[PDB]
């Protein structure tokens, strides 16, 4: 097997795209691209689509676990919430892409160890006033799971203690940070 | 259960 088999991923993941159009409805500007369950199939995907820095304003990329949709109305998201990374305008150039690729590697690599199942997916927002990257998790009351994910993520993105990042539930956002790391 | 490090994923 060692010689000819693809390296398999624990989960199947689906990459989604959100387009800015504003005439059309949200449920129509959100559209699937492709699914994949191997390392090699992930690179074939990653290598031919555009970088986050080159997307027109208001557009999103999303990687979610197969069967969970990148909207908080979904069963696995509704009690959930998200670790949020806020990027200033200058960080588009320097940090946005390398943070996005690191996020994708955390997800597909299953890097949050015994709380891997709490992770649903991640969303990059390309915006004129400040880009954003969020890892979404399934239950906002799992203090232990939510905390560990945050710390893993900051560590992996390489942020210093100085920087503090917020976790907020989708309820609180529809309607402050429940947790900070 | 399949786990891969940052280094494993870039190498592959």
């Amino acid at each position: 097997p060692e010689h000819y088999i693809k390296h398999p991923l624990q989960n199947r993941w689906a990459l989604w795209f959100f387009k800015n159009d504003k005439s059309k409805t949200w449920q129509a500007n959100l559209r699937l691209i492709s699914k994949f369950d191997t390392v090699e199939d992930f690179w074939a995907l990653y290598n031919h689509i555009q970088l986050s820095s080159n997307l027109m304003p208001g557009c999103d990329y999303s990687l979610f676990k197969d069967g969970i949709e990148p909207m908080w109305e979904d069963e696995k998201n509704k009690r959930g919430g998200r670790w949020l990374i806020t990027l200033n305008k200058q960080q588009r150039r320097s940090d946005l892409d390398r943070f996005w690729l690191e996020t994708l590697l955390c997800l597909i690599g299953e890097s949050f160890d015994d709380y891997s199942d709490d992770v649903c997916g991640a969303v990059v927002n390309v915006r004129a006033k400040g880009d954003k990257i969020a890892i979404w998790t399934t239950e906002c009351e799992n203090r232990e799971a939510v905390t560990h994910i945050g710390r893993v993520y900051k560590e992996r993105l390489g942020l210093p203690p100085k920087i503090v990042i917020g976790y907020q539930s989708h309820a609180d956002t529809a309607t402050k940070n429940r947790f900070v790391v | 259960k399949k786990r891969y490090s940052r280094l494993q994923l870039l190498l592959l």
